[PDB]
RNA sequence: UCGGAGAGAGGCUCGGUGAAAUAGACAUGUCUGUGAAGAUGCGGACUACCUGCACCUGGACAGAAAGACCCUAUGAAGCU
RNA sequence: CGGUAGGGGAGCGUUCCGUGUUAGGGAGAAACGCGUGCGUGAGCCGCGUUGGACGAAGCGGAAGCGAGAAUGUCGGCUUG
RNA sequence: GGCCAGUGAGACGAUGGGGGAUAAGCUUCAUCGUCGAGAGGGAAACAGCCCGGAUCACCAGCUAAGGCCCCUAAAUGACC
RNA sequence: AGGGUGAAAAGAACCCCCAUCGGGGAGUGAAAUAGAACAUGAAACCGUAAGCUCUCAAGCAGUGGGAGGGGGACCAGACC
């Protein structure tokens, strides 16, 4: 359970950039919702 | 603006033609052009090949006929061409070799009792998977793995013998589908086959 | 504080293409030295020598600067058509050379350490080398061996 | 310096973590003020709102310090750095005590108008370099 | 595995889920338009369609089951005097699930229930 | 008589500057910068003596592969048979260099070794 | 059983390469005839 | 035997806050052999595209903690 | 002219002191960072759109005088 | 002799033996070789086995031990 | 345990973002990259931009050779 050693700058920038790329994937969805929130007949967002 | 990428690309290719020089082949070649004696001292250092020396387009092509040829000495004389140790341009760090083609893999001779006693066993990672498999079983089943197993242990199994492993073209039929560079037959130096 | 402007001198672009196409390429001819080639033996080691070449070698026992020095220990002198295979030396041979100023080459850090047996030695070595420029090769017109 | 093109806006050490501010700041890089205006209206992050406050107070800065428009204005770099981290000695069982760090950011966002010349043709002229300083202000692949 | 278990259970235990259903459909019948989460929205949709069509046939048994389900007293008797005059001929589909922005603090997918 | 100093940082900054392009904490982290200076210098030793040995090996196999292109069984050993019997003192395996820079001249070498 | 396995440095006195052919021990290096001494390496020319 | 289903709190995902023991640097395969006699690091062969997520803990002689057992100290102390 | 434990000889560096209110220095000292330079090396010398007031060499002396290790120790910041 | 240190745990290999079970990479001695304190080459890897004693440079040559099919330098060398 | 903005608070009038904190102009100052966390600011650590390069690959991450590519260049053969 206890880690034997530490990680490099290598593997950490890989994992942190996979985390922040996983943050990248959930804003073109927000760009699509922000673009559909604009002028148009949409039956949502009262 | 497609003309930026296209026209500036052709300007970069244009100054690639203007600044840089081609690399002449090593055939009916003297020591130096008079430009080359002004350039680097490529004489007193050991000659190292450039990218225009190991192009896979103008490599040699060899065809043996493995009918009634013994396996291991054929594998060694295929190895000595698959490295490039019959060329004076032999550097053991680049791919100076030559493509070879081995037709008639189904009729490869062996000496003694190889056919019933020599085993091509293999194993996956888990225990109890060691596959009992003898020479006549492959030669009945898939014959072009015989020679392909003989010469794979003849080449330096790093990143570079793995690249010249693909130069081997073994076919079990009497005819090969290659008409690449009009493949000249392979020269032998082995008096005992 | 603004975007600056368009500037208006009303220029006309010269598209004659007889000045820029003269300016951008360069005409530089290599000097034709001659069609000759030798292999000298200096110290112990042999050098490919052609007339005009800034070679490096060993001699700093004694040799003055800018001196005119004949390297008469020649084997395998070769022209464009024929070479002269030297039974050991080609006779009456003379590679005229210019022994130039003496040099010290790059530092070769000879640092030795064994293991936990605590021993380490930083020393350095500047090999006393000599650069030689080549004038011309002569005295080589015996026993031709062209093929 | 780009000859008077960009607008640099710094930020206080705001009371949040640097890494989540760096995913929400690595989203909005390269996109202009309208797209970041509509995305940071609707991004589901708590680190979204001071970033949107600094973009809004950065382009309003770019329209009041300079005199630009909020449509031809792309985010240039938007770098987020570390700040001061507080230390919180929080007790935990079996007589132990853990340092819980309260992290702060340091946001510096640079904005970029297009103040262009848009020259007619490409063809090089190796004459009058004291005009070649002014005619070329921001281009690519500089030879010699 | 959940093959064919078509009950929609929330993040709450069973009796607390029943009280969430009854209270939220009660105040849904009180105000008409309401802000829920989407799981709570569909969970209101089934039960409030059951309560519109329950007092559609305004007998005493339907009124007593309907009064037994809904909390408030004076809202069941304001219901069967309203649903045959309004929601006759509709024949199902009494609501609308207009979604909105997520909630600040949870990123909870947040919905909005009509009566149409 | 306090003696706080800076000489460990110049002592250490020189070794820091030598350890460039060492791929990670061998290029940044001081307590490995030292032992990569050390192991890099002994790597320079053994690879220098074995670059003498290794280029000897390379010229041997290069002129062997040049001589074996005749087809008739003339090995590299027989080229030295009739390279020292016909008195050619010590061409120093630089005929493996002009064997590719001047292949007609090495054909003149070998074709005068035959006669 | 009672046959001892040959361990390290007893493995080295047994399995080292030994050229146990009485011919190949007799071999001395080859002798070529002596040559006249090579001339000077260089010469002062003034 | 011989398990099976269901309800909660965790676990999984999202949004907030956010540690810890550990850590020479880690570009951190399997078999087999060798070696301070139990090797990802040495040798030969075979096998493996890179990199995550969720579980399991066989190894890293895993973490702890200068072995309570054994012995040594011209040690300490209690007791007889 | 390999070298552990170890012995001897010769040197570099640091801060202060004598020369010294030294030469030099807001026309940029010390610092910090840099080298296509020199040394057997400890190091010197030179260059800096950074910094802003001190301080060399030579000939000498004195040390809280030189760091990679002490489950060292004190601050800072990582890993997980 | 003067001043002044370490060391006093050795290990394997050949021979001469004792203890053992002429068992142990076992234990104790006597002469010697190596390692310790010894790099390089051969031994696949591998302190003690063979050659061999590393001041340094060379993109020099000849050899010892050992090798000359390929991986990997040199003979798919010759004759019994 | 926590010292040092300037020489002098001359400590930022006024405009914009704006609930503040903060930020940008302007103004003071020789210096505002001396802005109150304020003097030189190094390493670990976290980043962003530019050049080359990694997704059939076994490696104490080097070193010797160096394919291909990039940069300034002047002893254009050199250097990184």
């Amino acid at each position: 359970a206890v880690p034997k050693k530490r990680t490099s700058i290598y593997k950490k920038r890989i994992r942190k950039n996979i985390w922040k790329k996983k943050g990248y994937w959930a804003a073109l969805k927000a760009f699509s919702l922000a673009k559909s929130l604009s002028t148009g007949n949409s039956k949502s967002f009262f | 603006s497609t003309k930026c990428t296209e026209e500036w690309r052709q300007l970069k290719e244009a100054v690639k033609k203007e600044f840089a020089i081609p690399h002449v082949p090593l055939d009916q070649r003297w020591m130096f052009t008079l430009e080359e004696a002004t350039g680097p001292d490529i004489w007193n250092t050991t000659w190292y090949p450039k990218s225009a020396d190991h192009v896979p387009t103008d490599k040699k092509w060899y065809v043996v006929d493995a009918t009634d040829l013994i396996l291991g000495r054929m594998a060694s004389t295929i190895a000595i061409h698959i490295r490039g140790k019959n060329l004076a341009s032999y550097t053991p760090s680049v791919d100076m070799g030559a493509f070879v083609i081995v037709v008639n893999a189904d009729k490869v001779a062996v000496s003694g009792k190889k056919r019933t006693q020599k085993l091509y066993r293999r194993h996956s990672g888990r225990p109890g998977g060691l596959k009992e498999e003898t020479f006549d079983q492959l030669q009945k089943r898939i014959p072009e793995r015989i020679i392909e197993h003989a010469v794979r242990g003849m080449l330096p199994k790093g990143r570079l013998g793995r690249y010249l492993f693909n130069h081997l073209k073994v076919y079990k039929g009497a005819e090969h589908p290659h008409q690449a560079q009009q493949p000249i037959d392979l020269p032998l130096r082995d008096k005992r086959i | 504080v603004l975007p600056d402007d368009f500037q208006a001198p009303e220029p006309g672009t010269p598209e004659y293409n007889d000045i820029i196409n003269q300016f951008l390429p360069k005409k530089g001819p290599p000097p034709p030295r001659e069609e000759i080639f030798a292999v000298v033996v200096i110290g112990s080691r042999q050098y490919i020598v052609i007339p005009g070449r800034w070679i490096y070698t060993q001699r700093l026992k004694g040799a003055t600067v800018n001196d005119k020095i004949v390297l008469n220990k020649v084997l395998l002198v070769g022209t464009k058509a024929s070479t002269y295979i030297g039974t050991p030396i080609v006779t009456n041979a003379a590679v005229h050379a210019v022994v130039e100023e003496q040099l010290l080459d790059d530092k070769v850090i000879v640092f030795k350490y064994k293991k936990k047996k605590n021993y380490r030695r930083n020393i350095g070595h500047r090999q006393p080398i000599t650069r030689i420029k080549i004038t011309g090769i002569t005295g080589y017109e015996d026993y031709p061996a062209s093929t | 310096p780009g000859k008077c093109d960009e607008i640099t806006t710094r930020g206080y050490s705001i009371s949040m973590s640097v890494d989540k501010a760096r995913r929400v700041i690595d989203q909005i890089r390269g996109r202009s003020y309208a797209e970041t205006l509509m995305i940071l209206e609707l991004m589901p992050y708590r680190a979204c709102y001071p970033i949107f406050k600094l973009i809004y107070s950065a382009a309003a800065n770019a329209s009041h310090n300079k005199q630009f428009n909020k449509a031809n204005l792309i985010i240039s770099k938007a770098e987020v750095n570390k700040g001061i981290t507080l230390k919180k000695v929080k007790p935990r069982a079996r007589g132990r005590s853990y340092m819980i760090k309260r992290p702060t950011c340091h946001i510096t966002i640079v904005l970029r108008d297009i103040t262009h010349f848009d020259s007619y043709d490409k063809f090089l002229e190796s004459l009058t370099p004291k005009k070649l300083i002014a005619l070329l202000g921001l281009m690519s692949t500089g030879r010699r | 595995m959940k093959h064919g278990r078509k009950i929609h259970r929330l993040s709450r235990p069973a009796d607390q889920r029943r009280a969430l259903l009854r209270g939220l459909t009660t105040q849904l019948l009180k105000h008409g338009r309401i802000k829920t989460t989407r799981a709570k929205a569909s969970a209101m949709r089934k039960y409030v369609d059951k309560m519109i069509t329950l007092a559609k046939e305004g007998s005493l048994h339907k009124r007593r089951q309907a009064l037994g389900f809904i909390y408030e007293k004076q809202i069941v008797h304001a219901l069967f005097a309203e649903v045959p005059e309004r929601y006759g001929d509709r024949n199902g589909g009494y609501t609308r699930i207009i979604r909105t922005l997520p909630r600040r603090g949870d990123n909870a997918p947040m919905a909005y229930i009509e009566l149409v | 008589r306090v003696k706080r100093g800076y000489i460990a940082r110049r002592r250490r900054k020189k070794i820091r500057f030598f350890a460039s392009s060492f791929r990670g904490a061998h290029s940044r982290l001081t307590r490995t910068i030292a032992q990569q200076k050390i192991r890099a210098l002994v790597s320079a030793h053994r690879d220098r003596d074995r670059q003498k040995r290794d280029f000897r090996r390379l010229w041997i196999t290069r002129i062997n592969a040049a001589i074996r292109e005749r087809g008739v069984y003339y090995n590299y050993s027989k080229f030295i048979h009739d390279l020292y019997k016909r008195q050619l003192l010590l061409n120093r395996k630089i005929l493996a260099q002009i064997a590719i820079l001047n292949p007609n001249c090495i054909y003149m070498i070998y074709n005068e070794i035959i006669k | 059983s009672s046959r001892p396995q040959k361990k390290g440095t007893a493995h080295h006195m047994k399995t080292r390469p030994k050229k146990t052919a009485r011919w190949d021990i007799k071999r001395g290096p080859a002798v070529y005839p002596p040559l006249p001494p090579l001339p000077a390496e260089w010469t002062i020319v003034s």
